[PDB]
């Protein structure tokens, strides 16, 4: 009825005619203002084939406000909390309108590859990140390998 | 799913069965290798242990001659002992049985210098053979895996 | 088996699987060490026992007058468990005939020490170095078959294009 769900309705159009590689994402077909998306993690990137599920909730307030976003399945990333909020710069302080769902999973995917423990969420993870680079390695594949259930 | 057409729930399923596969597959050739390596150890652990057992073999006689020879009874009995075909006691003891074998084995200060020598030389060889039988077992053990590996990856080949 | 064929199995069964090779790997890793453990020692063992031997050999070969003794000597010397093992019988009717009871000798002797101390360091070297190759062996060759699993996988097509 409102501006934000139609707008919600024209990602969701992105999401179809140009799927970006290794997402989905779908809003629940009663509510729209709720999403399921997931992510598929990158070749030769640590997170490699990952099948990471996201949940993403909005209100009235889209596209000038960013939604809520978390990880359902497990995640070991330094930009990750534990209940699966993410610390990303064009979530917080440099999101635009402009940004809909599909720029949104898949700008949340480079952080796979390309963490950023310089704004660090998940001490653990940005520690191993620095000092055990092949143990950091191993953990982060259980999370592969649990997202697949 | 037509590329163009939103991922099917099916489709991630799919998805998720030949990413399972790929680690299985993975874990197995990783565990396959290991096998290799291992009946190659156990290989070369039958081989080490034959010779091991011929020399001390040799040893044994080597210690009795000795003892026909000791003119003290801490000698005799280190001859005796050693001459039991025990494995350990002549590591525990090599510098002593050495410096033995250089004094009687043979027909002032200079003397008891080239024993010191002698046993030193003994040590260092030790060293050299130690390191020259790791390092054959390990070359082994490159090839070992190399004709493993290789094999695969050429059956991927032949797979055009 | 076959990357073609995981379609036909079941999700829940491939984790078991996954955890059936878990645990036999952490059996044959723990069975390869005990095995390991085991050839270094018997090796270290039989080292010091050709060590003492082919120190005598070369001791004792200062005194053959023969040159058939000098030879064998010489012979055994070189090491050889084979060798060793065939000849140890007149080896020992030679050490029966001259165990009765300068300086040059002596520098060949430290020279002997020197160039046995290069030939272990070089061995040495020569070791950690075969260690290295094998570790990156193993990691080349897995990534090579990673990416052969990873280029017939249709899944990976479909969902990256």
């Amino acid at each position: 009825s409102t501006p934000a769900r139609r707008r919600l309705m024209r990602d969701f159009k992105r999401m179809k005619e140009d799927a970006p590689p290794g997402v989905s994402a779908s809003p629940l077909p009663d509510n729209v203002m709720v999403w399921n998306a997931m992510i598929i993690g990158l070749a030769d990137t640590p997170y490699e084939d990952g099948t990471f599920r996201l949940l993403l909730e909005f209100d009235e307030e889209y596209p000038n406000k960013p939604p809520h976003v978390k990880f359902l399945s497990e995640m070991f990333h330094p930009n990750v909390y534990a209940n699966g909020e993410i610390c990303l710069d064009i979530l917080q302080n440099r999101w635009t309108p402009t940004y809909d769902v599909a720029s949104i999973l898949t700008s949340i995917q480079s952080l796979f590859n390309d963490p950023n423990p310089a704004s660090p969420a998940n001490v653990e993870a940005a520690t191993l990140f620095k000092d055990h680079k092949s143990q950091y390695v191993k953990r982060v594949k259980e999370t592969v390998e649990k997202s697949w259930e | 799913s037509d590329p163009s057409e939103p991922l099917t729930q099916s489709d991630v399923i799919a998805f998720q069965k030949e990413a399972l596969f790929r680690c299985i597959n993975r874990r197995r050739v990783d565990f396959e290798a290991l096998r290799k390596q291992y009946e190659l150890s156990r290989r070369e652990c039958i081989d080490v242990s034959r010779k091991l057992a011929n020399i001390m073999a040799l040893i044994v006689t080597l210690a009795r001659f000795i003892e026909t020879f000791c003119t003290d009874a801490n000698e005799k009995q280190l001859c005796r002992e050693i001459a039991q075909g025990d494995e350990t006691l002549i590591v525990q003891r090599s510098d002593s049985f050495m410096k033995l074998l250089t004094k009687y084995g043979k027909p002032s200060n200079a003397s008891d210098h080239i024993q010191e020598l002698t046993t030193e030389l003994k040590n260092l060889r030790k060293s050299k053979e130690e390191l020259f039988y790791e390092n054959s077992q390990l070359t082994e053990e490159i090839s070992a895996l190399k004709e493993y590996y290789t094999n695969i990856i050429r059956k991927y080949d032949r797979d055009e």
